[PDB]
């Protein structure tokens, strides 16, 4: 016969548009569309979400994490 | 009905009251230490009492006073 | 030198699956951090750090489950 | 002994013995800024 | 008994309350009050309308208790009565009351849970109402 010791499982955790704002990922910013005339450019980071230069502008000078991974925002440089 | 009347005159009734209950809460305090410096194996007992002082000031503030800051106060 | 190239996606592809069966192998030691902050900045999307970086998370979400069965 | 309420309470006398069915007396209380209330007090 | 005389203590302050109210004229989501995981055990949880009906009942005349006083005798510390039955004995005092006491006797939050220019007067003064609003207008 055998007898466990130890052990160790895993597991993974299963479960698109600018979250943050809300509006069509590729329509314009609410923030500005209210004030009509629409010059947000979108905005990418190294965690992989795209939201608008607007509304990232705003909430980082708020705070200074990913509102939608917990992870310090990085302005992605890559290819550019 | 009466006692919402009372407190939509404000000042004078909380301020009466608020002393009030602070003197008696306090004293109910002191009594209680006295208690618990008897023996020192009575803190176990002690935790539902508080449970139930709490729970009836809870009850007291959701039923007879309507705004918050006066709640919280 | 291959940081800012084309080859950084590549390699970190190539990267991932080999990092993943040596965490499995063996914890998180000091070689895989201290390699890592020599060469992290090449690795394009920051992906080796996420995952050194979840082991981490899994721990401390072990010591709340304990503190979670205490409650009940 | 006068347990701050800014205000300090005094007491002042017992002015009468009366649930538990045990004494209660009344004892007025003085108030001193840094008019008296009564307030039923127990034995203990 | 000490409950009787418990009821009449509540008889005697709820005539008193009623008549410096209404003689004088003068008629939320649940948060810990405390604050400024183990659940708070306070936080988590009629006979009030029951005593309003007796003193309604009891401000009736007395041959006409006693139909209601037997009903109950055959339905007073508990009395768990049915809220049909209650409703019913209010909607039939509805008719006995008169003037100010039918007014208040409607006019509570229990309603909410459940010669002749005289009389129109008496069962309601806002003609006199409206006639202070009209002097001070
Ligand atoms: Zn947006
Ligand atoms: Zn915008
Ligand atoms: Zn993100």
């Amino acid at each position: 016969r055998f007898e466990v010791k130890k052990w160790n499982a895993v597991a993974l955790w299963a479960w698109d548009n600018c979250a943050i704002c809300r509006n069509h990922i590729m329509d314009l910013c609410i923030e500005c569309q209210a004030n009509q005339a629409e010059e947000c450019t979108v905005a990418w980071g190294v965690c992989n979400h795209a939201f608008h230069f607007h509304c990232i502008s705003r909430w980082l000078k708020t705070r200074q994490v990913c509102p939608l991974d917990n992870r310090e925002w990085e302005f992605q440089k890559y290819g550019h | 009905v009466f006692l919402r009347h009372l407190c939509q005159f404000w000042p004078l009734f909380r301020e009466q009251l608020c002393r009030r209950t602070c003197l008696f809460y306090t004293i109910r305090a002191q009594a209680w230490s006295r208690d618990i410096a008897e023996d020192h194996r009575r803190l176990l007992q002690l935790c539902p009492r508080l449970n139930r002082v709490l729970r009836h000031e809870q009850n007291f503030a959701d039923r007879f006073l309507p705004d918050d800051e006066a709640a919280q106060a | 030198v291959l940081s800012g190239l084309e080859l950084a996606t590549t390699f970190e592809h190539f990267y991932q699956h080999y990092m993943a069966d040596r965490l499995l192998s063996f914890g998180s030691s000091w070689l895989e951090g201290a390699v890592l902050e020599q060469i992290g900045l090449c690795f394009p999307n920051r992906l080796p750090q996420l995952m050194l970086q979840s082991l981490s998370t899994s721990e401390e979400l072990q010591r709340q489950f304990h503190l979670f069965q205490l409650q009940r | 002994l006068m347990v701050p309420l800014r205000l300090q309470a005094y007491p002042e006398e017992l002015i009468r013995q009366r649930h538990d069915g045990h004494p209660e007396y009344l004892i007025r209380w003085s108030v001193l800024k840094c008019e008296h209330i009564l307030m039923w007090l127990s034995a203990p | 008994s000490r409950g009787q005389r418990e009821l009449e203590f509540s008889m005697a302050v709820g005539n008193l309350i009623s008549e410096l109210v209404r003689s004088m004229g003068w008629a939320r989501p649940t948060r810990s009050i405390f604050q400024p995981l183990y659940p708070l055990p306070y936080l988590q949880p009629t006979q009030a309308e029951w005593w309003e009906l007796l003193f309604f009942i009891k401000k009736l005349d007395l041959c006409e208790q006693q139909p209601i006083f037997q009903n109950l005798w055959k339905n007073l510390g508990e009395i768990s009565v049915s809220v049909e039955m209650a409703e019913s004995l209010l909607q039939v005092l509805s008719s006995r009351f008169e003037g100010s006491t039918l007014n208040d006797l409607l006019n509570s939050q229990i309603y909410t849970k459940y010669r002749p220019l005289l009389k129109r007067l008496q069962q309601e003064t806002q003609p006199f109402l409206l006639l202070l609003r009209t002097l001070d207008a």
